[PDB]
């Protein structure tokens, strides 16, 4: 029932019981859950959401948190029945829980954990406790074809029946139409084929509590499941990975978007792990180990999604990857699998435990629904704020800076229509001012600064003019890792200039100044999980809840509003504050480049200059 | 070693042992076989407390503080060793004495 006002009218659908300031909780019909985090009981209420709801909002106050099928299955890997978890919710909940959450909970909850998935000498076999189930899905026509038959095309005859490898993705899929989703359980102490492997835990690896519970939620019952972990940059992800392996101590393998990551990866196993370096092996196009003795494997996505033909060593490392049996895989930036060949490689490679790490995973073509059946629902998400709070990473001090709009600009900005018009407020003499301004003052402030810009020749012409390095497209890798000791290292030289590569391409040094001048048109996922690459925790000001400063410059009354005003929606979410700042202090003062609006009138032609193409 | 002392329990009136570190009260009958009339400890009470004594198992980094011949040349506790040794220094009064596990540790600590 809906009100005038558009409210929806649930209040004879929730009988309020006069248990108001002790019970903290308001379960509305709709799924939706709100929390209030001043109550005593916060963090009993937080410990029971988070297990069973996946959160939507986390601001200062009232948490929103939905509640989801893929949640209820999480839920009930975990080792939670409907019983305790309507107990729970009861006790908790302002008003009565409403029937139709209670026959939704009821529905899900008991056609979970009935079909078992087993990965067994390279074949893949669904068996269950229940024929007649297995009987009925028989007669769906896709089933029948992702169903493996003989080589005479006769069908294959709790019992197990093969399934083809190229038909287990869309069996996934098969599996929520038929609501019989699939069980990734692994033998995780009863695994005979794959032999343990010499590799434990260095006394120098500390498990934070949040990452300690995460890893025990995804060991439901001492046994491995295949899941997504969700953990802000800079807090330990990749630790917490090594850690996960350790604990498997069967195959593993890693995959990441670049070379940067897999050494990334590589330097972290053998800082924390205690595997032999004979025993790691790099699958790169440029470094290749032989693939022989290789306990755990660390690629890229594209290099095992290489569709062209590829090398003659890399075809063999291929083949033998594909009859090595992997007992655990791990999978970095979950983001980008949604994408169909990175999918096809999840096909392409046999392993029995997958796990997946992140940082964010709203992607703007939202195909994450699949994504909730390529690896497993989300195991755990950490707090932003919550870990703010605890010192774990940077409080950061995040602005929107308004940059004027010139009126010769503007009224080209009005005039053209098609996509050249991202040059025109992308190059704002204004922004120019404010972005000099802004590295003056934390050069004088002693500050790391990072300008980021997707815009090639933006970012080129802003770098030449103040006179700092730029990183671009080629950027070659000698001299990327000068430039970027330098700025680790060199006083004199601490802004550096990084194009839309600063995402994933490479490793971002440690700063506590990012500055967004340009946008990929919308990317609220990517830009979000780049800020939090770029600023990590800064000791000396852990006190102060401004250590680390983000700001955004833009142009006003153009598109670059609403790209941001929709890129921030995410950030919002998790309760990150935004301040408007519309006027600078100091550059009145501070003398800056086109003071005169004859330079401003150069820098027009200039623009002007760079046509469509650039 | 219990020969060295056999005559003395065997010839003199009685024999007075004392000293302040006794935890176990029957492992020195053993050792020095034979068997004491009285094995008493006598508890301390103190109307303020002068003992303060303390375990730190994990540095600053969280670091397992280990004193096994294996961890005994790992840099990390040698770094915490340091960090603990300047904090103290830096807070605790004049006198300071740290009590090591061998000499040739010592020398590569320091």
């Amino acid at each position: 029932k809906v009100d005038e006002y558009g409210a929806k009218d649930y209040r004879l659908q929730m009988p309020l019981k006069d248990d108001h300031t002790s019970r903290p909780l308001w379960v509305a019909p709709d799924g939706h859950i709100f929390l209030e985090a001043f109550s005593p009981v916060y963090k009993y209420a937080q410990d029971f959401l988070v297990a069973i709801a996946e959160p939507v909002c986390r601001p200062t106050h009232v948490h929103e948190y939905k509640l989801t099928a893929y949640s209820l299955y999480a839920a009930v890997s975990v080792g939670l029945q409907t019983s305790d978890i309507t107990e729970y919710l009861r006790k908790l909940s302002k008003t009565g829980v409403p029937d139709g959450i209670m026959q939704f909970i009821k529905l899900c909850t008991v056609s979970y954990g009935k079909v078992k998935l087993v990965l067994k000498h390279n074949r893949y076999f669904v068996e269950s406790c229940h024929p007649d189930v297995i009987q009925h899905l028989l007669q769906d026509p896709v089933i029948r074809e992702c169903r493996l038959r003989n080589s005479e095309g006769e069908a294959t005859e709790t019992v197990s029946f093969e399934v083809k490898q190229e038909m287990i993705e869309e069996l996934q899929k098969r599996c929520i139409h038929l609501e019989y989703p699939l069980l990734a359980e692994y033998d995780f102490r009863n695994d005979s084929v794959n032999p343990d492997i010499n590799i434990d835990l260095k006394p120098t690896a500390v498990l934070r509590p949040y990452q300690e519970k995460s890893l025990r939620k995804m060991f439901g019952n001492g046994r491995a499941r295949s899941g997504v972990i969700v953990l802000p940059c800079g807090a330990g992800k990749s630790l917490v990975g090594v850690t996960a392996a350790c604990t498997v101590r069967k195959r593993c393998l890693v995959l990441g978007n670049s070379a940067v990551s897999v050494e990334q990866w590589k330097a972290q196993f053998k800082m924390w792990s205690t595997i032999d370096d004979s025993q790691i092996c790099r699958f790169t196009s440029d470094a290749k180990d032989k693939p022989i003795g290789c306990s755990v494997a660390i690629s890229t996505y594209s290099m095992l999604g290489h569709t062209t033909k590829r090398s003659w060593e890399a075809e063999r490392v291929m083949e033998w990857l594909k009859t090595q049996e992997w007992g655990l895989m791990i999978l970095d930036e979950v983001h980008t699998i949604p994408a169909k060949m990175f999918r096809r490689v999840l096909t392409i490679v046999q392993a029995h435990c997958k796990l997946g790490l992140t940082a964010t995973l709203v992607r703007e073509d939202d195909k994450i629904v699949d994504l909730n059946f390529l690896i497993g629902p989300k195991l755990y998400e950490a707090n932003w704020m919550e870990l703010q709070n605890n010192g774990y990473i940077a409080k950061v001090q995040c602005a929107e800076v308004w940059c004027p709009m010139s009126p010769e600009f503007y009224r080209e900005y009005v005039a053209i229509k098609t996509k050249k018009r991202i040059l025109l407020y992308t190059m704002n003499p204004n922004k120019f001012r404010a972005c000099q301004f802004l590295i003056k003052f934390h050069e004088r402030r002693n500050d790391k600064i990072i300008v980021f810009a997707d815009n090639v020749f933006a970012l080129k012409e802003y770098a030449i003019r103040l006179n700092k390095p730029y990183i671009y497209g080629p950027t070659s890798q000698g001299e990327r890792m000068q430039i970027l000791q330098n700025f680790k290292h060199n006083p004199k030289i601490n802004t550096i200039f990084i194009s839309k590569v600063g995402d994933t391409s490479f490793d971002l040094p440690e700063a506590n100044v990012l500055i967004q001048i340009s946008s990929h048109g919308g990317s609220r996922r990517q830009e979000a999980q780049r800020l939090g690459r770029v600023l990590r925790a800064k000791k000396g000001m852990v006190a102060e809840e401004y250590n680390a400063f983000f700001y955004s410059l833009v142009s006003q009354d153009t598109q670059e509003m609403a790209y941001s005003t929709k890129r921030q929606r995410f950030l919002v979410d998790q309760g990150y504050s935004f301040k408007v700042i519309t006027k600078l202090a100091g550059m009145e003062e501070e003398d800056l480049a086109f003071s005169t609006k004859e330079e401003q009138q150069q820098l027009l032609q200039k623009v002007l200059a760079a046509t469509d193409l650039d | 070693a219990s020969l060295a002392i056999k005559p003395v329990f065997e010839r003199f009136q009685s024999v007075i042992i004392t000293s302040g570190t006794l935890s176990p009260l029957d492992i020195y009958p053993k050792i020095l076989d034979f068997h004491p009339v009285t094995m008493a400890t006598f508890t301390m009470t103190l109307a303020r407390v002068c003992l303060c004594p303390m375990i730190i198992g994990r540095g600053n980094d969280q670091v397992a503080i280990s004193s096994k011949f294996e961890t005994r040349e790992d840099i990390a506790v040698i770094r915490n060793y340091g960090n603990l040794l300047l904090e103290m220094s830096a807070v605790v009064p004049d006198g300071i004495v740290a009590f090591f596990t061998s000499y040739q540790y010592m020398e590569s600590t320091v």
